[PDB]
């Protein structure tokens, strides 16, 4: 609605990775066959029509924005998992927070070496 | 850890245990070649020594 | 399962890091020296 009317909105999914959980849920018990590792085929889906919404107008269509800033939890630091791979090859940057880091001292997390963020040089501000 | 983690850190220590195993090998004939010139070295420096303990 | 080579740069633990390390500074160290020898070739080949 926001970002329909000229307006500028954020959204933060937290997390998707219980999204997920209650989609397979609800999926098995309906009696829809399940996947890999239970979850639902459509469980890509799922996530990539939900953070597609988060567009940014352009000026004939009252120039409002959506940003999302969706949630995801791994399992021991392994990305490589299910979800959120999917989830990765979804969004656009990404910010990696490390418990190795977050004991270190290093607060917040943000890994910044494999942190990343496609837009990068646009979207600063050009003292920064 | 997850399969390709435990694979890779299972190579990794292979080939760790392969180069440290080369390494003996090559200290060990190092030893044994440092200590046949040790000998002859040993009466050398024994004897230059000999003065400062004999007076 | 067997062993490959170049695998303790692929596990990426701390053997890892730390040869990666001990690479970089012996490397950035001869480039240094080599910038040096490099100007000093420039200066003494202006004439």
């Amino acid at each position: 609605y926001f970002r329909d009317n000229g307006k500028h909105a954020l959204i933060i999914y937290d997390d998707l990775s219980k999204q997920a959980v209650a989609y397979r849920q609800m999926s098995l018990l309906l009696r829809r066959p399940p996947g890999r590792e239970a979850y639902p085929g459509d469980v890509f889906y799922l996530h990539s029509r939900l953070l597609e919404r988060a567009a940014k107008m352009n000026d004939a269509f009252g120039g409002g924005s959506l940003t999302a800033l969706p949630v995801i939890e791994t399992q021991a630091g392994d990305v490589s998992a299910y979800i959120p791979t999917n989830v990765i090859s979804i969004t656009d940057g990404q910010i990696f927070l490390e418990t190795e880091l977050f004991y270190k001292g290093i607060r917040p997390a943000i890994n910044v070496g494999l942190s990343v963020s496609r837009v990068g040089s646009a979207a600063q501000t050009r003292a920064m | 850890a997850t399969l390709k983690d435990i694979t890779r850190r299972l190579k990794s220590i292979k080939n760790i245990q392969k180069i440290t195993k080369s390494m003996k090998m090559v200290a060990a004939a190092k030893y044994a070649r440092a200590e046949r010139e040790l000998k002859p070295a040993r009466v050398y420096g024994v004897g230059s020594l000999a003065l400062y303990e004999k007076a | 399962v067997r062993s490959s080579a170049g695998a303790v740069r692929d596990a990426g633990g701390a053997f890892g890091k730390r040869e990666q390390a001990e690479e970089e500074r012996y490397f950035r160290a001869r480039a240094k020296e080599q910038l040096a020898a490099l100007k000093k070739h420039h200066e003494n080949e202006i004439s």
